């Protein structure tokens, strides 16, 4: 069934599983036409597919060309997400195929289920958690590789950099989700917190700064204070 | 005109034949049902005064032989049987009519209800859904399960309806995933109409038999089958014009004939709101839509 706070530590057992978030697959800007009507212009997009135990991220870039001459795009996006996830699974050797796939939006269950009918033993599941994967395009290096792409292209990353050398997947996944929660709620401040110190850099093969353990504690606390502030401002508490 | 004699009525039971029914008291001299219109299937069914659970009954057709009802006190229920001795049978029947202990199938001549509910039902097909081929008639009750229900236990007692499942390889061609799931014309026309049912009359016949079992026995898996078979037509963008018009007639009499008080379990809110208002065929059920709204506007 659904993933929620009750069964949260299942993400970190040894059963292979993948989160799928389709929020950035179909991305548009909105603008006025010469005659004063509204039109959209699509920009490049991506399927965020992530194994929360190991940090392996399968960033499938969705080139604007996909949309060309297609109707009901936001609906198609769910089918193209599910088509590309199917293809990824099929591309994986048998022992690397996931036993479960957790979609972060329920609208994807039917498209994914239909596309996985060749894999009856891979369970497609919703979640009740309110995960922040939509803010993945706030991570400068993912946003850069998506925008620049000139064709469909899969790009591989480890979203945890090298953290697992020193902390657990549970802790890794809580840091990632806290970071992304902060970036979602107030990108400008969240990004500020990460880079205010010119001396802590981002390895070319990483996404996030090379913080020491102590510095991560200070960072994590700065992100927590960001998130709480923004809440009282939202609601007047 | 044909007759179904009853040996006796030892226990207080409500007897139904088609859409009609009669209360019969413990050891009341009741000895059959006469004047049954030849030319359609029929069903006789039972509900014991003491067990308002398990409605049961026998689908039959009098062209296929002489049938009668006899209470079995070991198994506890009214059993349909066949009398093979033609002469011995007309003798029992003519003597009970003489004694006038039989009820007359009470058909109004203005009324085509039974015909419309059973237009496409054929006994040869019923006996493939209810396999028990030492009998020419067929038993159904409240508790019997379908082949699809069984898959998710005793197969001798199963309702072998055609399995319909919208999220199956059968329903969905590789490469046409989104296409075939939003527009089921492929599944309806090639897989089911041409492939399995051969023609629309067998399809409509199963649809109607499923409805009828839901209605007369509250057989839940039957209701699921009827809903699934409507849903596949209304979710097909391409349907023969003749099927659509007929479907609108078929459903109209099914809704007309349903007891008003049962509309909560026998009618699936989602399916009907989709079919009548969201599907490709919204605009093609004008009579089914008008009757649903003026009779069950709540469910919608």
């Amino acid at each position: 069934g659904a993933m929620n706070s009750s069964n949260y530590a299942e993400l970190f057992n040894n059963d292979i599983k993948l989160f799928v978030d389709d929020t950035n697959v179909y991305r548009v800007t909105v603008h006025k036409t010469f005659e004063g009507n509204v039109a959209t212009k699509a920009i490049n997009g991506c399927i965020f597919t992530l194994n929360p135990k190991t940090g392996h991220l399968f960033l499938k870039i969705i080139h604007t060309s996909v949309w060309a001459g297609q109707k009901r795009l936001s609906q198609l996006a769910k089918w193209k997400t599910a088509e590309e996830v199917s293809a990824l699974v099929r591309s994986l050797p048998k022992e690397e195929q996931p036993k479960q796939i957790i979609v972060t939006r329920k609208a994807m269950l039917d498209p994914l289920e239909v596309h996985m009918l060749d894999f009856p033993n891979i369970a497609i599941r919703p979640t009740e958690l309110r995960l922040p994967f939509s803010a993945a395009m706030s991570i400068d290096k993912l946003s850069d590789v998506v925008m620049k792409a000139t064709e469909p292209q899969m790009v591989l990353f480890n979203i945890y950099d090298d953290w697992l050398d020193r902390i657990s997947s549970y802790t890794a996944f809580s840091r990632l989700t806290l970071l992304l929660r902060a970036l979602k709620t107030n990108e400008e401040s969240a990004k500020m917190i990460l880079l205010s110190d010119p001396t802590i850099t981002i390895k070319s093969y990483h996404l996030w700064p090379s913080f020491t353990d102590e510095q991560w504690i200070t960072i994590e606390s700065q992100m927590r204070d960001l998130i709480l502030t923004e809440y009282g401002r939202k609601y007047n508490v | 005109m044909n007759t179904v004699p009853f040996t006796s009525a030892p226990i207080e039971v409500t007897i139904g034949i088609d859409q009609y029914s009669f209360n019969v008291k413990e050891n009341q001299p009741f000895h059959g049902i006469k004047d049954i219109p030849i030319g359609h299937v029929h069903v006789i069914h039972f509900q014991h005064a003491d067990n308002s659970s398990m409605r049961y009954g026998y689908w039959f057709d009098c062209r296929m032989g002489n049938f009668y009802i006899q209470y079995d006190p070991k198994d506890g229920l009214y059993k349909m049987m066949e009398e093979r001795d033609g002469a011995k049978f007309e003798n029992i029947v003519h003597n009970f009519k003489e004694r006038q202990m039989m009820v007359s199938y009470p058909k109004i001549d203005e009324d085509d209800t039974w015909y419309n509910l059973t237009e496409f039902v054929q006994m040869d097909k019923i006996r493939k859904i209810v396999r028990k081929d030492e009998n020419q008639f067929s038993y159904v009750d409240s508790s019997m399960t379908t082949v699809q229900e069984n898959e998710l236990s005793d197969p001798a007692h199963s309702l072998n309806y055609t399995v319909i499942n919208f999220k199956s390889r059968e329903a969905i061609r590789p490469g046409h995933e989104m296409e075939d799931f939003l527009d089921k014309s492929y599944y309806l026309n090639t897989v089911m109409l041409q492939g399995i049912f051969k023609n629309s009359s067998n399809y409509f016949g199963e649809l109607q038999f499923a409805f009828l079992n839901a209605m007369f026995f509250g057989n839940y898996g039957s209701s699921l089958q009827w809903h699934a078979m409507i849903e596949l037509i209304c979710s097909s963008a391409t349907v023969p014009k003749h099927m659509l018009d007929k479907l609108d007639e078929i459903l109209y009499y099914q809704i007309k004939t349903l007891p008003e008080q049962y509309s909560d379990i026998l009618l699936n809110e989602r399916v009907w709101n989709i079919c009548l208002y969201s599907s490709f065929q919204k605009n093609s059920l004008h009579n089914t839509e008008k009757i649903m709204e003026n009779k069950y506007p709540e469910l919608l």
